[PDB]
Parts: structure tokens; C-alpha cells; sequence
């Protein structure tokens, strides 16, 4: 029982896209100012904003917006307050709401940066919602908002002092923001409010979970012949564990605890939620989308132009020709449209396909086919969050015309380790059981896992029991992308450790008559691990396809089987070792939560015992002397299950697995074929 | 919180009661019980943890406690206060506060759980356990051969 | 009306298992200590073994996981108060 | 076994939206005309 | 096989906006004031501020949709109402049509009118439609294992 | 529907009036219990049955 | 307790929206003692009352 203080680091982001200001368009900017060499040279400023709130009148004080009837001075007049009014969301009422006398609006300074509305915070300042910074004048913080009227351009053209205001919008200073966001499309490399950075564009970064492993793996030392543990009689001084660096626990573990009960149910108390991801992610059933019919927009209020026109009431002729006059009833001036009115137009699925077909496949591939951006730095370690935050993926490799109406998966995306992924449920409900800020108090409970002394009936005495943790901030951590976590700053710190344990309140007796029984000799207890094999892994240089491995001569007595897979250096660390440097992966390790992907590149193996007498025996198989596991088109007339594999290797895995095969096949029944078995995992594409 | 278990905040107390209570499980370490032992209206089957991190109070030197009516994000794009038609003028937003990235603020962290649609038991068992349809005190002599007021 | 002449492939996944060959005649699972382990050809005399793959080529470095499947067993006993003991065997690959 | 008849008040909806012009916005008022004071008269 | 039609959830219409954010505009022009000394209120012209800049006032242009009940119309459509029986549907307007009653042009080039399955058919109650019990329900592409069988 | 935002007071055909809106009320649906309960009395001394 | 006044008392969107309590499983305080049975969504009471 572990309590403990936890910190994330920078680098962790739990959600898909961003929290402000969401809504608006990915390029519009907001209301600013920006200054322009003069055409010394009195450089101007040029404002681009605009004004929503409607007022009263306007005069050198501001713009006034109340009227206290019962005022010492009659109806004395009451202006905006410059801290906090006018508020940025108050609008207008109705769609025509015909236009006022005056208005007013917020504005920001030249001095800040200019970044567009998506992703744009500034942490208020005052109990009422301002977001003016505050300077410190006689020890007193005060504000800096500063009026600056306006008026028509008409200006230009007759008249005089009859110029009066028509537009006070007050301006002021900001601490902006951008928590989770970032440009997509800077125009200059240098960074003084041009005219054109009004149209600079941001999307929000890949969301990234940082979590505890599956069942805490990582967090005890097992088979670390540098610090294994220790449970033994006090008085002994003697050990009672013994441990090699190839007994793979952890591995076994999972194992045991998928065949004894079910996982697709999680456990909070031993974070027992094992690593899926979604069976379309993997594999694509493109079939398009469902659009026979078009969709359409429309004008706010129904009608987009008009018309004015005259009523006519008929007058008509004398006699023969008719003549027409005006009438007086109605009005003068009406509005009246013509036709359809004018509508835009948007293909709403098609477009939903294509979003959820980028963001969630495209910004996956290999790294290999992006290319570095234009005018933002990217920091030159290839492992850190940054590089894979920032470089660009072209949208056009993956749409909606890719492998049209076939089910299959893209060659590229065949090796890379699709437990990363960020659809992964049981690494989102982990995430989410700590809580999704980034200081963390927790509380947790590990388990034992040595099988060796996993369910021993321990008898009274006195022992001594001890055992080790790490400190290490990538192996007992897990990310979601990939990244390593040294660099970025994860740290995690161990303030009290306690342990529990429970009884049974048995009767006096029975228990003595039960101690005494099992002390003899001849009813010991006997224990056997689940998973119960040796390890063995041997060096893959790259670009080779061929392995010999040699035993020396030894005996084989009560053997059972062999059995192999395929691994990635870069996500294994070493055995043994307390602490592996090299390591710079904080994904998640196939080699001790099993979850493997190489299994399809493959091509065959071979025996033999000393080197001249093949081990299928005496011409069992199809072929003369080895397994062909799959072949390549040239196989005519080998190829089974309408797919690459031989039936041989077919027929051996069957058997291996199910005992079935030597009287037709058939689908093996559910309770006897668990998560981790073969046919609940095959796909032939 | 020396007691506290499950990532919630339930004394061990109550969870080896349910436990046992319901499945007799609890003297051999915990594990999910099996199907058919946990049909609808079970224990287990309605359990669940939760936990989330708020700004605290005291300690982000810069707080600043705003109410509903002065606050404002996606700003002209959405009503005010109303589902009618949008209003108001673009803006960066006031306050959803941050919690992560470079610029975090202190948190502090709440704890609790939901647990709906079940009875809370309490066996009247000597060692809290299941093993008759009449239980073992019940047929204790002290119980069946004088009276006692209950409290 | 207009298809363009093509060419087919095929693929499978397997992900998530390990893949098995047992110690058999006949590729059965006929009880854990398999016959063929006791048989007096492998358990009364040495033997040396020699395994070749033919893999698909990638461009990382990459490992090659074998798994020797054998016997893991402990016998523990405790006489006395406060004292355990326990011997291990592991059958070939012993220590 | 019985028989009889129900009736469900008038407080009684069983869909979200409704089916009359769901499609057109919502501001749009459809074709009218209405009367006003000439205050010039 | 059965419509269970409960309308659909919309309660705040979505709006869309003008790809730079702000409306229309109108030029307009910087003001100071130099102080109405003894009189109201002078009101001349700064030079700091460059005298053509972009505003526009109250609102900004928008424009209106119904996401939600526009999608399942696509649905209901696409789904149900091109299966119905031949004879609810009249032949296209000046396009060639094959008369074998069969082949794939006829079962295509024919046209079926929208408004017979609305929104609103039979809304709010668990129902199948008259003409299609009649008529097979396997030969549908939202079917499972033809699908499957027709990828592999 | 109701109206869910109404600029003025009198219901008068006015030149502002073309601006009011609408929404839909919510929905709420009406049936028998389930497993009739209730539909029978029982544990009540008032109506007791008799077999 | 009638309908219409459960159907005219507005609320305003910003109480809830998609910027709250992010990337954190979690339930609102105010609907911890909430009738979650009363909810349009149910699907047995939807079913019988079709029915
Ligand atoms: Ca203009
Ligand atoms: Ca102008």
C-alpha cells in the first residue's frame, strides 16, 4: 500500500482538440491594431475590429448607457465603466434589429502579439471578468484601458465641425495565452504585427495520456539477480526466494489472469484493464457515405435580397384600354424577393468520413513520409513531444477515394505498434481514474505477483519480508504516442509505504489440529508457475531474413514446445539491469504486457537434432523439411482460408491450440478460446 | 486517507464486508467475481470510482472568483445566457482556467464514487459469511433464551 | 464499364498471440508431460539442436523472441516455528 | 384480463423536435403584412 | 426492418460564419477633441491613425442550419425509401430507360419522391411501413454477411 | 413550440414582431408501469383479497 | 409541478458546455442526487411506452 506524489510534466494532454473559443473559424483574428511605416516618417496604426454594443450618445467621457431618473443633478447620465464594460458577448436582440446611433466595442493593444480566436486565453484580473493587466503606481495596482473615439469617413466630403462621434471603442492590454494550440500557417518569418498576419491559422496538438501500466508492471523488481527479494524465517539467516533473469513474471501473469476469469471488464483496485483498440482503427470497411440527398443553409432570416416595390391598386380603364394608378392604403417602399432564395450548400457526411479518417489514421504514420514546417522551430531531438506535435502530415495520402469498398489495412501501418494509439480504451479509462491535471496526490495498492509464493499457506512464526521498488519515470509510467519522458520532466516521489494483510478468526483447535497436520514431512506444498518456459532472445541486424541458432549438445528430458514471436529493439529494455540508460521509449512493452504485431512477417523455420536428422520426422508434412508458414503468390496450390497461409501451418496451429483438425474444421467453442488464443485473432484481408 | 482504498474514498472496512456479504469473497485476496454470481441488481455490478482536480483557492496567487453573468467564452458565435440567436463580438475567452501544459495552476483533488440501484448489507454472521440460509448466531444460545433492546 | 485490368494480393493479421509448436508425434495435447519427453531416445543420452528462420525484411533493429517451454516446479516445507524452507527444480535449462 | 380506454392528457409528447418546418431557420417569419400609424398624416 | 422514429435532438440552431470572422465593413476615420472651449465640443481629425480603416458594427453576418434533423433525413432516405415496390414511382424526364424491367438500369434510372417518407412519418411510434413487409428484407445493403462475403 | 424569446407585449402584427422564434418543448413520454405494479393492491389491511 | 412550468423556465447553455470539466470522468455535483431514472432517455420506459 503506496501514497505517493505524482507530476506529469508538460507534455500531457488528455483530450481531443481545445477548450476556447472552439467554435470560431480557424483563420479569423481578433479586434487589434498593428502600425505601418508612414506613406522622421510618422508611422500610423491601422485598426481592424468592430463595435457590437449599442449605447445612447457620446461625449468626452465615454459612452453612456444608463439614465438614474431620481440623480441629485435631475437625470444625470451614466457611462460604461471602463474595467470591465461593455461586456465582449452582449449583442443585438432580433435578426433585422435596425442599426442604433452609436456603439462601442473592445479592443486589444499594438503592443501584444496577435494570435487568431481559436486557442486564445487571458486570465482575468478583476472580480467582474477584466482582463486588463495592472501596474503598480504609489504601491497601488491601477488600470491602463484607454479610450479612442472614432467617427464616419465621410468625413471626406462637406461640412465641418459637424462632426460628431459615431463609435467609442475602448482598447486595452492582455496576457494572451495559447495552452494547446499552435500555427499551421505563419506567412513571414518575423514577428512585428504585419497586414497580413490578421490571416495566421492554429489547430490544436495530438492528445497524449500519461497513465500507470496495466496490473503496475514495472513498479517491483522481479528476476534482477541485483536486488531480488527476500521472505524468510527471522532466525534463519537463510533465504527462502530464489530468482534467474529468465523466468519472465510479469509476461506469465497476464497470462494466468486471462485464463482463470474474463478481461473485458476492468478492476480498479489492481488497474486491471488490458490495452485494446478499436477493430476499424486497424482495419478500414471503406464504404463511403449515404448522401443522396444535398443539404443547404439559409438566410438568417429566410430572404436574402429584395426588391422594394409599389402597391397598385387597380384603376382600371374606361371603356376599353385598362389603365392602372397607385393606391394610398399601403405603404410606399415594401420588401419582396423573387424566386428561391439565395441558400448556400454543404456535403455534411462525406465531410464527416473525412475528418475522422485524418485524425485518426493519418497523423499515425511513419515518420518517414512528412515533411519539416515553414517558419516555426522544431526542436532537432527526433524523440521529444515537439517533433511529433509539430511536423506535417499531407492530408491527400488518406481521403475518402483510398481502397474504395475493400477491407484492408495500409502496408505502412502494418509495424507500427497500434496499442500507441489514443482510442485505447483501457489507457483512457486509466488516465481518467487519477484525474486529468497534471499534480497528482495518489493512493494505490500492488499486488504479489512470484508465483513461487503467490498462494503459499504461510504457518505462525516470525519472517522477514522484503523486497524493492524503482524510481524510474519511463517504466513505471506509460504514454500514449511514444515519447520519451526523461527529457520532458515527469518526476514522481514515494512519501509512505505500509503494509496490510488479513486472517482468518478460525477456532483455537481446529487451527492447532490443522498447524500440526501440515508440519509433516510427506504433505508439503508443491507450486508451479503458468507460464513455465525459459527466454530466449537473439539479435535481428536490420535488412536481414535469416537466423541460425545453435544449442550444444545436452539432453532433453520432459520437454514441451517451443514457442516464438518477433520484437523491436527500440521498445525493449534489458533484463536484469536495474537501470537501462539506453532506453528512450515510453510506450508500451510487448515483452512484458504481451501485445505483439509482428506475427504476419514471417516466412518459415526449420529443426533438426544434430545437424543431419530433420524433426518433422519420416515425411509428415507437406513439404520435405520445413514449416511453410506463409507463401508468396507463386504458392498455386498450397494457399488456404482464401488467404497467404499454407494449411499445414494451419492445420498445426489448430491442433495445438484446439485439438481440432483431424475431422474437418469448425469454430472451436467460446469458453474453451480466450482473449489471448489464436482464432479470436485472425483476420485474412 | 491512511485507510482509503480503490482510488476512492471507501474505508477497506465497508469493501471486506460487501465482499464477503455478497459473494464470499475476501479471504483469499479480491478479485472480480464470476457472471452468474453478479446478475443486475448485484454489487459490483454498480460500483464506480471517480476522481477529478479543480483550481484551488489559495495558493494561485492570481486567482480571481468570477461569477456566471461575466463570463465569457466562444464569444460572438453563441447566445448570452439564452439558447436564441448568437451575439457579441470575437474576444480570447476569461475563463475555463488551465490545468495543464507549461502553465499550469496549483489544484487541489476530489474524490468520490456513485453506487446506485443496490441495498447496503450487513450479514448477522460470526465472521461475515454465507454459509447457511439460516445463519450460525442466530441459533447462538444467548440470542434464543432471553431478550435485549437494540440500539 | 470502364475498369482498368488489375492484379490481386492478399494478407492476414494475427495480432496478439504467440505462435506454438508443441513436442508431439502427432501435434496433439495429450496431457502436459508430453511422450515424446520421456521417451528413452531424448532422456537417456545428449543431443544438440540447430534452428533456422526466414523472416521478412524491416529496417530497425530488431530481436527474435524464442520460448523453450519446460518444467517449473517448487517443493516447500516448514517443520518447525518461524522456519521455511524450499528447493526448486527447473527441468532442462536447470540451474 | 382487462379492457379499457386510456387517455394521456394533453401533456403527452413522445418525440425531440417537432415535424412542422424542422428544417427552416428558426428567426425566418413566413409571408405577412401588418398595419402602422403614419404619424405624417 | 422496423422505423422508431423519435425526432431528433435540437435545441440550438448551428450557425455558420464568414471565413475571416467579421461582416461586411465600411471605411471610417479616426476623431479627437480638441477641447469646445467656452462652447460645446470641438471635434477635429488626429493624424496618428492612418484615416481608412475596416469596421463594422452591431452584429455579423451568419447564416443558419439544422444538423441533427437534416442528417437523419439523409438517413431514413438512402435507407428505406429507395427499396420501396416499383409501382410508387414514375419513370425519369428525358433520360433513356431500359424496358427489361430487371436489369440494373431500370433498378436504378428509376426515381422515388422524398416526400413519401418525411421527418415525420408515422413519428413517435414503433412501426414497419405497409409496402415493405411484403418485400425482402435480406436484399439490403446494411446487410452484415453479404457485405463481409463481398470484401473478402 | 413556445416562444422562446418575445420582444414585445402586445400580440399585435407589428414591424418587430418578424423577429420572434421558437423551440421546441421538450418531450416526455406516458405508459403502464412495468410489471403492472401497482395496478394491483396488496399489504393493505383496507382491501385485503380473498381466496 | 405542472408542464408548462417545467417546460418555460430557461437555463443558460454556459452552465454547461464543451469546455467543462475536460478529460476528467466525471459526474456534475448537482446531479449526484438526481433522479437518473426520470431521464427522457431511458430506453424501458421509451419501449413501453410505444408500446
Ligand atoms: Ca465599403
Ligand atoms: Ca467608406
Amino acid at each position: 500500500d503506496i501514497r505517493g506524489v505524482l507530476d506529469r510534466g508538460p507534455t500531457f494532454k488528455p483530450y481531443s482538440g481545445t477548450a476556447y473559443n472552439a467554435l470560431a473559424p480557424k483563420g479569423a483574428p481578433n479586434s487589434c491594431e498593428w502600425d505601418e511605416d508612414d506613406t522622421r516618417n510618422g508611422k500610423k496604426t491601422h485598426v481592424y475590429a468592430q463595435a457590437p454594443f449599442a449605447g445612447e450618445a457620446i461625449n468626452k467621457n465615454g459612452l453612456q448607457i444608463g439614465t438614474n431618473g431620481a440623480a441629485t443633478e435631475g437625470n444625470k447620465e451614466i457611462y460604461a465603466d471602463k474595467t470591465y464594460q461593455p461586456e465582449p458577448q452582449i449583442g443585438e436582440s432580433q435578426w433585422n434589429e435596425a442599426e442604433s446611433s452609436v456603439a462601442g466595442g473592445r479592443v486589444l493593444k499594438k503592443t501584444t502579439p496577435m494570435k487568431p480566436c481559436y486557442g486564445s486565453y487571458a486570465r482575468p484580473t478583476n472580480s467582474n471578468g477584466g482582463q486588463g493587466v495592472m501596474v503598480e503606481q504609489n504601491g497601488k495596482l491601477e488600470s491602463q484601458v484607454e479610450m479612442q473615439f472614432f467617427s464616419t469617413s465621410v468625413n471626406a466630403m462637406n461640412e465641418a465641425n459637424a462632426i460628431q462621434p459615431k463609435l467609442l471603442l475602448y482598447s486595452e492590454d492582455v496576457n494572451m495565452e495559447t495552452p494547446d494550440t499552435h500555427l499551421s500557417y505563419k506567412p513571414g518569418k518575423s514577428d512585428d504585427n504585419s497586414k497580413a498576419m490578421l490571416g495566421q491559422q492554429s489547430m490544436p496538438n495530438r492528445p497524449n495520456y500519461i497513465a500507470f501500466r496495466d496490473n503496475f508492471i514495472g513498479l517491483m523488481y522481479y528476476n534482477s539477480t541485483g536486488n531480488m527479494g527476500v521472505l524468510a524465517g527471522q532466525a534463519s539467516q537463510l533465504n527462502a526466494v530464489v530468482d534467474l533473469q529468465d523466468r519472465n513474471t510479469e509476461l506469465s501473469y497476464q497470462l494466468l489472469l486471462d485464463s482463470i476469469g474474463d478481461r473485458t471488464r476492468y478492476f480498479s483496485m489492481w488497474n486491471q484493464a488490458v490495452d485494446s483498440y478499436d477493430p476499424d482503427v486497424r482495419i478500414i470497411e471503406n464504404h463511403g457515405t449515404e448522401d443522396e440527398l444535398p443539404n443547404y443553409c439559409f438566410p438568417l432570416g429566410g430572404i436574402g435580397v429584395t426588391d422594394t416595390y409599389q402597391a397598385i391598386k387597380a384603376t382600371n380603364g374606361n371603356g376599353g384600354a385598362t389603365t392602372w394608378a397607385q393606391d394610398n392604403t399601403f405603404a410606399e417602399r415594401n420588401e419582396i424577393g423573387v424566386g428561391n432564395n439565395f441558400a448556400m450548400e454543404i456535403n455534411l457526411n462525406a465531410n464527416l468520413w473525412r475528418n475522422f479518417l485524418y485524425s485518426n489514421i493519418a497523423l499515425y504514420l511513419p515518420d518517414k513520409l512528412k515533411y519539416n514546417p515553414t517558419n516555426v522551430e522544431i526542436s532537432d531531438n527526433p524523440n521529444t513531444y515537439d517533433y511529433m506535435n509539430k511536423r506535417v502530415v499531407a492530408p491527400g495520402l488518406v481521403d475518402c477515394y483510398i481502397n474504395l469498398g475493400a477491407r484492408w489495412s495500409l502496408d505502412y501501418m502494418d509495424n507500427v505498434n497500434p496499442f500507441n494509439h489514443h482510442r485505447n480504451a483501457g489507457l483512457r479509462y486509466r488516465s481518467m481514474l487519477l484525474g486529468n491535471g497534471r499534480y497528482v496526490p495518489f493512493h494505490i495498492q500492488v499486488p504479489q505477483k512470484f508465483f513461487a509464493i503467490k498462494n503459499l499457506l504461510l504457518l505462525p512464526g516470525s519472517y522477514t519480508y522484503e523486497w524493492n521498488f524503482r524510481k524510474d519515470v519511463n517504466m513505471v509510467l506509460q504514454s500514449s504516442l511514444g515519447n520519451d519522458l526523461r527529457v520532458d520532466g515527469a518526476s514522481i516521489k514515494f512519501d509512505s509505504i505500509c503494509l496490510y494483510a488479513t486472517f482468518f478468526p478460525m477456532a483455537h483447535n481446529t487451527a492447532s489440529t490443522l498447524e500440526a497436520m501440515l508440519r509433516n514431512d510427506t504433505n508439503d506444498q508443491s507450486f508451479n508457475d503458468y507460464l513455465s518456459a525459459a527466454n530466449m532472445l537473439y539479435p535481428i541486424p536490420a535488412n536481414a531474413t535469416n537466423v541460425p541458432i545453435s544449442i550444444p549438445s545436452r539432453n532433453w528430458a520432459a520437454f514441451r514446445g517451443w514457442a516464438f514471436t518477433r520484437l523491436k529493439t527500440k521498445e525493449t529494455p534489458s533484463l536484469g539491469s536495474g537501470y537501462d540508460p539506453y532506453y528512450t521509449y515510453s510506450g508500451s512493452i510487448p515483452y512484458l504486457d504481451g501485445t505483439f504485431y509482428l506475427n504476419h512477417t514471417f516466412k518459415k523455420v526449420a529443426i533438426t537434432f544434430d545437424s543431419s536428422v530433420s524433426w518433422p520426422g519420416n515425411d509428415r508434412l507437406l513439404t520435405p523439411n520445413e514449416f511453410e508458414i506463409k507463401r508468396s503468390v507463386d504458392g498455386e496450390g498450397y494457399n488456404v482460408a482464401q488467404c497467404n497461409m499454407t494449411k499445414d501451418w494451419f492445420l498445426v496451429q489448430m491442433l495445438a491450440n484446439y485439438n481440432i483438425g483431424y475431422q474437418g474444421f469448425y469454430i472451436p467453442e467460446s469458453y474453451k478460446d480466450r482473449m489471448y488464443s489464436f482464432f479470436r485473432n485472425f483476420q485474412p484481408m | 486517507e491512511g485507510y482509503n482504498v480503490a482510488q476512492c474514498n471507501m474505508t477497506k472496512d465497508w469493501f471486506l464486508v460487501q465482499m464477503l456479504a455478497n459473494y464470499n469473497i475476501g479471504y483469499q485476496g479480491f478479485y472480480i467475481p464470476e457472471s452468474y454470481k453478479d446478475r443486475m441488481y448485484s454489487f459490483f455490478r454498480n460500483f464506480q470510482p471517480m476522481s477529478r482536480q479543480v483550481v484551488d483557492d489559495t495558493k494561485y496567487k492570481d486567482y480571481q472568483q468570477v461569477g456566471i453573468i461575466h463570463q465569457h467564452n466562444n464569444s460572438g458565435f453563441v447566445g448570452y445566457l439564452a439558447p436564441t440567436m448568437r451575439e457579441g463580438q470575437a474576444y480570447p475567452a476569461n475563463v475555463p482556467y488551465p490545468l495543464i501544459g507549461k502553465t499550469a495552476v496549483d489544484s487541489i483533488t476530489q474524490k468520490k464514487f456513485l453506487c446506485d440501484r443496490t441495498l447496503w448489507r450487513i450479514p448477522f454472521s460470526s465472521n461475515f459469511m454465507s454459509m447457511g440460509a439460516l445463519t450460525d448466531l442466530g441459533q447462538n444460545l444467548l440470542y434464543a433464551n432471553s431478550a435485549h433492546a437494540l440500539d | 464499364k470502364t475498369a482498368v485490368d488489375s492484379i490481386t494480393q492478399k494478407k492476414f493479421l494475427c495480432d496478439r498471440t504467440l505462435w506454438r509448436i508443441p513436442f508431439s508425434s502427432n501435434f496433439m495435447s495429450m496431457g502436459a508431460l508430453t511422450d515424446l519427453g520421456q521417451n528413452l531416445l531424448y532422456a537417456n543420452s545428449a543431443h544438440a539442436l540447430d534452428m533456422t528462420f526466414e523472416v521478412d525484411p524491416m529496417d530497425e533493429p530488431t530481436l527474435l523472441y524464442v520460448l523453450f517451454e519446460v518444467f517449473d516446479v517448487v517443493r516447500v516445507h516448514q517443520p518447525h516455528r518461524g522456519v521455511i524452507e524450499t528447493v526448486y527444480l527447473r527441468t532442462p535449462f536447470s540451474a | 384480463d382487462i379492457r379499457g380506454v386510456l387517455d394521456r392528457g394533453p401533456t403527452f409528447k413522445p418525440y425531440s423536435g417537432t415535424a412542422y418546418n424542422a428544417l427552416a431557420p428558426k428567426g425566418a417569419p413566413n409571408s405577412c403584412e401588418w398595419d402602422e400609424d403614419d404619424t405624417q398624416v
